[PDB]
């Protein structure tokens, strides 16, 4: 659904604390502002992406205390008294993510922070997203598809499932005469999903690749500061200490050009990736609207078979659908 | 300046010999070429997004204006009825007309009615009660009707259904004649 | 001057709209300067190189070695005058604030015309068969006229050079052989007859010669800069080590701005400087201990403004600083008096994003107006007029009356018309 | 559905068989690896 | 040429000393690296 938001300090990445370099960067002509505008647009888009998928309904329905649903058991997906469910905990533990203080570091993160490269926090914490997904789950298991339209209308669960069997082309009595067998099959399937998640094998490579890509790009930026770019050295202090300002200008200009090119490559590839993340977010919002709020007749949209219903769960930087 | 003595070509040309002037003019050429290439790349990146939005608005023109859509929240919030287009500077505007239920009422319901050892299920609608009488009504509007053998089909036996109740089916033909 | 002035300068406008904005530094400027140099008070010998009574011939140069001295060269001003002095790899105005490594001094005597051949990338008899210099040569070349000491009335014939050689010399290579050069075929066997030449020839220096013929003494100085433990330095005076502040350190000719802290790194005896992944210096031997340099600025700063059209009041967010650690982090006590107010105040709240200074914390949850992040928003509201910081509300709350034998049927409907805009 | 998959040899495109150019390209600092990673990602996506 | 005396590396190498040759070869390296990076970026834009 989303990716990490970053900010860059152009003068601290290029010049550091050198006044002479800063004066030369002013004379050179700075397009740092354009890079900052591109990154700020990316960050705003990422928050918008998160908002669209989850904040669709603004009525925070609560889980029903009775929990009598005719033999269907939802304990593994409903919250437990950061108020996340069992399966959401498993998902949050399968993904390995990558306040830091000046006293804390005086590690790659502080090597980035000393060079002007900072990472901004998302607007919605994970607790808020879990509250959104639990509201959706409660609304679906109590009022079926009615809540999506505008007003929730309660209906017994077996009646909802009968109307879904009519939805796919099987008559009601097939559900009402096989209710306990169908409940047992659903419970066994949920059990198998939990067992599969608790195994060492990871199905969440799609969500891990985002973290790996972000870390790789930010580390490449830091490694790219050792390039001479045709100058006598890659350290500004050696150039300044050993040469007069007229001689030093040419070498410092070479370094400035190289480092500006590095920043501009980073920004362009970040825009190219943001486009793809936005495509995926739009897909997950259409799937939230059509597979969770409604019964879908599109083939292989909400899984393989004839669609009955779907349930959402939140995962680091993404969403998971149980069809 | 891009590292040259000035950002004006006339100052570079007026004050320097062509061999000396070549290096400064080459610096300026490189800088300005880079500026043009950045502009072009960002224009391509934006054109991709505009094309995505145009494709979305063409699918919405085909499915919300030319047809009635059953996809949820595609043509607005509610149950879709129809839509109308209007043109706007550089874009399009859709007026979506939808149907939103209101003024709810609480009723008691059952899966089926057991008459004479035979279960009876509605053909379209749901069994509801006002506390004294049993009727059959359509799901999205309240329109109670007396249960007859034309509203409900018959299948199976009463024992299998968990919540079956006992009531009577009219069977129109025989009592009228 | 201000966080709002930082925002105005960053955005390049006199008016700032509502919003949280990232800012650059501008706040801190270094003002002090420390110097650290080795304890060397033995002046270099400028009397036993330049003033030497006898100089070598160009085919067999001296190659003297120098160490443990201070290299103060103004002591030459009164005594000697140089007609040639050129330096490679270094500017002649920095020679008094640097410490040199591996210093060597080469000396000889040539004629006036051939002085121009002592340079990298040259050709001629002296560059080819007598004395050659590398392409990447760091050092200096000095030459001066000596027609008073090296010329005799009858003639001076004690200086020699090589005229014939089978192939060119390599850099810094010497050849003192005296075989017989064989011009063609028919080997010589030492006969020294026809097409068999003695290779060394003698300059003839008379007092009444042209300036081109007149003898010129030449000295070449070779060294290395900022690479290893040095021993020859420059006339400077060490100063007290002001610690834990933004200063200019100038350690052994390496200059910069930073902060110094102790380190546990262990250096081999031939190492003094250390470089990290970004190739910048981080560890410097000082006492012989190893210290560590850290940048002047660290972390990000944000400014929340309800818009310049409304008010000139603002709030400041520090993203990487736990509160009470802010003044040390932003190097307070060197900032202007206006900027210190934000460092310490009554209106201090620790959020997950960082520490927010300048906003009042309420216990109510409204809709988001200016996103601060991690679940916190901020808004301009009356109480008078102030900037408040609160936690956003996801929405209204309710529940559904669920029962196994209960249903809800709609009785009325509404026709709704909504608009969607697409580019 | 798909497009052509390509690969580039950075040193052969820039320097050829010149040892001196290769040494200068090492000193310069090479971001060829980043270009290769981008092209490899493209090729894998095309097969997918 | 990208501002160098020629666009052939052999002419630059054959006629000039390595210290003189470094500046021209650096000009050529920068130009050709820019060409490769433009190619890669447009390939990514088309792959999307
Ligand atoms: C729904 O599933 C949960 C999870 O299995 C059931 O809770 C567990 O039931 C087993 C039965 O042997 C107990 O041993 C566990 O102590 C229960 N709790 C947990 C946390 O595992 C729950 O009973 C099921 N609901 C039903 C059967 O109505
Ligand atoms: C439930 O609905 C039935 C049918 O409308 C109601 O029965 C009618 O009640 C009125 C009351 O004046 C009588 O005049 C009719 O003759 C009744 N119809 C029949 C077929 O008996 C019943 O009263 C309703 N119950 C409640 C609690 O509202
Ligand atoms: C180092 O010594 C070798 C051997 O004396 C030199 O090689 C000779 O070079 C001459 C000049 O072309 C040739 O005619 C000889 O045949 C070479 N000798 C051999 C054994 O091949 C070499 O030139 C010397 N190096 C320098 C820089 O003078
Ligand atoms: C900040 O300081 C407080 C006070 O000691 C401490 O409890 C807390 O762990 C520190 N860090 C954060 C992130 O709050
Ligand atoms: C249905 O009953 C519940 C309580 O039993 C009540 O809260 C709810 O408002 C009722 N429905 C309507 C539409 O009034
Ligand atoms: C509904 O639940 C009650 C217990 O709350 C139970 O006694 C009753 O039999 C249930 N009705 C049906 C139809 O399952
Ligand atoms: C329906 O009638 C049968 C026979 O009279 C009886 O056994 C059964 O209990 C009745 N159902 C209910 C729900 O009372
Ligand atoms: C150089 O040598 C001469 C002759 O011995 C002597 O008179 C003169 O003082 C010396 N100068 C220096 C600076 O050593
Ligand atoms: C400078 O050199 C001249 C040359 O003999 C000498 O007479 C004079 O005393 C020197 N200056 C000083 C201050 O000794
Ligand atoms: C150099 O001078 C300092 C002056 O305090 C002294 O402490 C030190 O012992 C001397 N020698 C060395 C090798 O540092
Ligand atoms: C706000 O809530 C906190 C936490 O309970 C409490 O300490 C504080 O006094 C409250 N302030 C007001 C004004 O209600
Ligand atoms: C439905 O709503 C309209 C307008 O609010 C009202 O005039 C009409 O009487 C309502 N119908 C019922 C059955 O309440």
């Amino acid at each position: 659904v989303s990716m990490t938001k970053t900010s860059v300090d152009c003068t601290m990445y290029i010049c550091g604390d050198s006044i002479e370099c800063s004066n030369l960067l002013l004379q050179y002509g700075s397009f740092c502002t354009q890079l900052n505008r591109a990154l700020t647009g990316i960050a705003v888009e990422q928050d918008k992406n998160t908002q669209e998928v989850f904040a669709q309904v603004k009525q925070i329905y609560k889980t029903p205390p009775i929990k009598d649903f005719g033999g269907f058991n939802f304990s593994q997906i409903l919250p437990d008294p950061s108020k996340r469910s069992f399966i959401e905990d498993l998902l949050f533990n399968k993904v390995t993510l990558a306040i830091k203080q000046y006293g804390d570091c005086l590690d790659l993160i502080c090597a980035q922070k000393f060079n002007g490269l900072t990472v901004l926090p998302p607007l919605l914490t994970d607790e808020m997203i879990a509250q959104y997904t639990s509201a959706l789950l409660a609304g679906t298991i109590t009022s079926g598809w009615t809540f999506g339209a505008g007003a929730a209308l309660q209906i017994p669960f077996a009646m909802q499932m009968a109307y879904r069997f009519n939805g796919i082309g099987v008559t009601q009595n097939v559900l009402y005469e096989n209710q306990k067998l169908i409940a047992n099959q659903f419970n066994s399937a949920i059990g198998k999903i939990q067992d599969s998640l608790s195994s060492t094998a990871s199905a969440l490579g799609k969500l891990q690749d985002v973290v790996n890509q972000n870390a790789q790009a930010l580390n490449t930026l830091v490694k790219q500061l050792s390039s001479n770019f045709g100058a006598i050295s890659s350290v500004l202090n050696d150039i300044l200490s050993r040469l007069d300002p007229p001689e030093a200008e040419v070498q410092i200009d070479r370094l400035i050009t190289g480092r500006l090119q590095s920043l501009q490559t980073y920004v362009t590839q970040q825009l190219i990736r943001a486009a793809e993340i936005r495509a995926s977010a739009n897909l997950a919002a259409t799937k939230m609207s059509e597979c969770v709020l409604g019964q879908s007749k599109r083939v292989d949209f909400c899984g393989k078979g004839y669609h009955l219903m779907s349930f959402p769960q939140s995962a680091p930087h993404g969403v998971v659908f149980l069809h | 300046n891009f590292g040259a003595i000035s950002s004006v070509l006339n100052d570079i040309l007026s004050r320097l010999d062509p061999p000396e002037a070549e290096v400064q003019i080459d610096r300026l050429i490189t800088g300005r070429l880079q500026s043009l290439q950045t502009y072009v790349t960002q224009q391509l990146i934006r054109a991709a997004e505009i094309r995505a939005s145009a494709n979305l608005a063409a699918t919405k023109m085909s499915e919300c204006v030319l047809g009635q859509s059953k996809r949820v929240d595609f043509c607005g919030k509610g149950y879709h009825l129809m839509s109308f287009p209007q043109s706007a500077p550089h874009g399009v505007v859709f007026l979506h007309v939808t149907y939103v239920p209101s003024q709810e009422k609480n009723f008691t319901t059952t899966p089926a009615i057991c008459h004479e050892g035979k279960a009876h299920f509605p053909r379209e609608g749901v069994f509801v009660s006002n506390g004294t009488h049993w009727f059959v009504t359509q799901r999205n509007f309240y329109e109670p009707q007396i249960i007859t053998t034309d509203n409900t089909f018959v299948s199976g036996s009463c024992d299998v259904v968990i919540g079956i109740v006992n009531n009577t089916v009219y069977d129109p033909l025989q009592p009228e004649l | 001057l201000d966080p709002l002035s930082e925002a105005k300068c960053t955005l390049k406008s006199l008016t700032v709209e509502k919003g949280i904005y990232q800012t650059s530094n501008f706040r801190v400027q270094p003002t002090e300067s420390i110097v650290r140099f080795p304890n060397i008070t033995n002046l270099c010998p400028f009397g036993e190189v330049f003033n030497a009574t006898t100089f070598a011939s160009v085919y067999a140069w001296n190659r003297k070695r120098i160490s443990n001295c201070v290299a103060d060269y103004s002591v030459l001003y009164n005594s000697t005058s140089f007609s040639t002095f050129k330096c490679y790899g270094v500017s002649p105005t920095k020679l008094n604030d640097l410490c040199f490594t591996n210093v060597y001094a080469d000396s000889f005597v040539v004629r006036g015309d051939e002085v121009r051949q002592i340079a990298p990338g040259q050709t001629g008899r002296i560059a080819d068969y007598n004395y050659k210099l590398p392409d990447d040569f760091t050092g200096c070349v000095i030459a001066w006229n000596s027609n008073n000491l090296d010329s005799k009335v009858g003639g001076n014939y004690n200086y020699l050079y090589r005229l014939f050689r089978k192939s060119n010399l390599k850099p810094f290579e010497r050849d003192i052989s005296t075989e017989i050069y064989q011009a063609g075929s028919t080997p010589c066997n030492g006969v020294e007859g026809f097409n068999c030449y003695f290779p060394l020839q003698s300059y003839g220096f008379h007092p009444t010669n042209g300036v081109g013929y007149q003898p010129y003494r030449v000295v070449v100085l070779s060294f290395e800069l900022l690479k290893a433990p040095a021993t020859v330095c420059g006339p400077k005076q060490s100063t007290n080590l002001v610690k834990n502040k933004c200063v200019n350190f100038n350690f052994n000719g390496l200059t910069g701005t930073g902060v110094l802290t102790e380190s546990s790194k262990k250096f081999l005896p031939f190492q003094q400087f250390g470089r990290d992944i970004a190739d910048t210096t981080d560890a410097v031997r000082d006492t012989l201990e190893i210290l560590d340099i850290t940048p002047c600025s660290f972390g990000g700063v944000s400014v929340i403004t309800p818009g310049t059209n409304t008010s000139n009041q603002v709030a400041v967010l520090y993203q990487d600083v736990n509160c009470t650690e802010v003044p040390v982090a932003i190097h307070a006590d060197q900032l202007t008096p206006t900027w210190r107010v934000y460092s310490t105040g009554s209106n201090v709240f620790q959020t997950r994003a960082g520490c927010l200074i300048g906003a009042e914390h309420v216990n109510n949850t409204y809709e988001c107006d200016i996103p601060i992040g991690a679940g916190i928003c901020a808004s301009y509201q009356t109480n008078s007029q102030a900037i408040i910081a609160y936690t956003m509300s996801l929405g209204a709350e309710n529940s559904v009356a669920y029962a196994n034998n209960s249903i809800a049927i709609p009785t009325n409907f509404t026709i709704s018309v909504t608009t969607e805009i697409l580019p």
